[PDB]
């Protein structure tokens, strides 16, 4: 019954800004380990950002400083604020709730993704 | 023609006034330290309140055992005067150095990158245990702030108190020592909140919590030096009784079977049972409460201001209830006063857990009081700890120290040093071990709160079953 629906993706110019939204159902986002991935055609799926139940945030080096992952408890939503968008940020962004211990994945729920395109 | 100001001799006044003023300064520092140590490890980046279950068992527990062995080894190489300074001066140097030197350098010495690699390779359940390696310097401050309350409050002070004070003065002025040292909590709590309020001067750049932490650690040194000056005065201008002992000096050469002697007694076997049951239960409730605290106050300064307010409230409640105890004891008895603390802790803990569990549906009243469910949990847990800990300081600690009277004069000295140093950390580490097993088994601590309540009832129902065992034996060394 766990579902993740993504929104906010669209066309922006280089250097613009977007805010991807992750509406979650079936679990509270404050108790979950939430991540944002991105996948561009021709490349493998790349991890972008991650937020923990403690509120601790981790970012990839290619997005560190420009992207910011957060969450709204009341709305049960996880946000990815993407600032200073480069044309290399064009990909399908996937929001993912996940749990694992060392290599045993207890559960792994993905969204259907949202397309982000940065023009030039 | 010795004067008797206020009906009390001016020779005893020179002994009691600087002694309750010292225990004021001792609990003034601890109120700053035990508040800051939670602000430091809970509100750090990459850490949560789930570090506390792992801090207390793997870091705070063996360092308390390590200090016990060092303090016992130091007791037979240094004088009584020198033993006080060589224990309390390193504390003063550390906390002063931490404020001015070690905290600004935390960004350089904290392995935030290696820990983020462990967090991904090992997953979300292990944020707590990994957080010990992220902020290890803040974890060292935690154990030193924990050792201040266990050694300076309990071992250093009461060791010096029970030495210069006779049995008659110890029955008259010890209750006043707790009263005046809760005014310390009221004043140091106001001190913690005042110096936690972000100046907002130089909003960018300088860390707001860094200037806060330096001002407080300066007071810890200044109020800590006052302990050393108040100690130099009583030892130079107050006649030390040097009361004659009854036992021989031959009890010595004991480093490993001193513990066997202390465990052979079925008396200490129940004293320790109580001192562990409290600490197991208090941990089981307070780690969850502090998780709620981190959820509510994420910045170090918000958390520190709340801890100052909470310390002031704890001081006022403990003052009131140390006034009420000197009637509860006389009217009811040691056995009833030893029942109050376990029962109040159990009821407050189950009320807190039945709000974390069964309060979501009962959100109407939470909104009625103009609060969020998280803020309601924060305040209910704050009242839990206020009531439980004031109950402790006012009846359980009096019940504890009212049970060492019918013993030898050398079993007590190194026995209630042992009981404190490795039974308060031991009890809190048992509770922390329970909570950390449940963290590594169920994921988060929020998934473990239904089982925290069942274990809370089991520890309390043995807490009472061990108080009665000590009651039926505290009564049988009397008519
Ligand atoms: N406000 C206080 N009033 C009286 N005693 C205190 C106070 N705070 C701490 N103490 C004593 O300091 C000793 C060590 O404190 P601590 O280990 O922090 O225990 P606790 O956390 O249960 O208060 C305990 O015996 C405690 O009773």
């Amino acid at each position: 019954e766990v579902q993740l629906v993504e929104s906010g993706g669209g066309l922006v110019q280089a250097g613009g800004s977007l805010r991807l939204s992750c509406a979650a159902s079936g679990f509270p986002v404050d108790e979950a380990y939430m991540t944002w991935y991105r996948q561009a055609p021709g490349k493998e799926r790349e991890w972008v950002a991650a937020i923990y139940s403690s509120g601790y945030t981790r970012y990839a080096d290619s997005v560190k400083g420009r992207f910011t992952i957060s969450r709204d408890n009341s709305k049960n939503t996880v946000y990815l604020q993407m600032n200073s968008l480069k044309p290399e940020d064009t990909a399908v962004y996937y929001c993912n709730v996940k749990d694992y211990v060392y290599n045993t994945y207890l559960y792994d729920y993905w969204g259907q993704g949202t397309q982000v395109t940065v023009s030039s | 023609a010795s004067p008797k100001i206020f009906g009390v001799e001016v020779a005893t006044l020179k002994k009691i006034i600087p002694l309750g003023l010292m225990f004021f300064c001792i609990l003034f520092n601890y109120t700053i330290l035990r508040d800051t140590k939670d602000v430091l490890v809970v509100t750090a980046k990459g850490s949560s309140a789930e570090i506390i279950p792992f801090l207390k068992t793997w870091v705070n527990l063996p360092m308390a055992i390590g200090f016990m062995l060092l303090y016992t080894k130091l007791s037979n190489v240094l004088s009584k005067k020198a033993l006080f300074y060589t224990v309390i001066v390193p504390f003063i140097i550390y906390f002063g150095a931490f404020g001015f030197v070690m905290y600004p350098l935390s960004n350089y010495i904290h392995p935030e990158a290696l820990a983020d690699k462990l967090l991904t390779t090992l997953g979300p359940r292990f944020m707590g245990p990994i957080a010990i390696l992220r902020i290890w310097s803040f974890c060292l401050f935690y154990v030193m702030a924990e050792l201040w309350g266990s050694v300076v409050v309990s071992v250093l002070f009461w060791g010096f108190a029970n030495q210069i004070t006779t049995v008659d003065e110890a029955k008259k002025f010890y209750p006043l020592f707790g009263l005046g040292a809760n005014v310390a909590l009221i004043f140091s709590g106001r001190t913690v909140k005042y110096f936690s309020n972000l100046r907002k001067n130089l909003g960018p750049g300088v860390d707001g919590w860094a200037v806060s932490l330096k001002a407080m650690m300066s007071i810890v040194v200044g109020m800590g030096l006052a302990i050393c000056l108040l100690y130099w005065w009583v030892n130079r201008y107050v006649p030390l009784p040097t009361r004659s002992k009854n036992k021989k000096e031959k009890p010595k050469m004991g480093t490993m079977e001193s513990l066997k002697f202390l465990v052979s007694s079925p008396y200490i076997r129940d004293l320790a049972t109580l001192v562990v049951a409290y600490g197991i239960s208090i941990n089981l409730v307070e780690v969850t409460w502090k998780s709620k605290l981190k959820a509510q106050f994420p910045s170090p300064n918000e958390y520190s201001a709340f801890m100052g307010d909470f310390s002031t409230c704890t001081g006022v409640a403990t003052f009131t209830m140390m006034l009420l105890s000197q009637y509860v004891f006389n009217k009811y008895g040691w056995g009833v006063a030893a029942k109050i603390t376990p029962t109040v802790l159990l009821l407050t803990g189950v009320a807190f857990f039945s709000l974390i569990l069964f309060g979501g549906p009962f959100a109407p009243l939470v909104a009625k009081l103009g609060m969020t469910p998280l803020l309601a949990a924060v305040y209910v847990g704050a009242l839990q700890n206020i009531f439980s800990k004031s109950a402790k300081y006012s009846l359980f600690d009096p019940c504890k120290e009212m049970a060492y009277i019918p013993l030898d004069e050398d079993t007590k000295v190194k026995g209630k040093a042992a009981i404190d140093v490795v039974c308060n950390p031991l009890g809190k580490s048992g509770g922390a071990l329970i909570q950390q097993f449940m963290i590594l088994s169920f994921g988060s601590l929020a998934n473990s709160t239904p089982y925290l309540g069942m274990i809370l009832l089991v520890i309390v129902t043995a807490w009472l079953a061990a108080a009665k065992s000590l009651e039926g034996q505290f009564n049988s060394l009397r008519s």
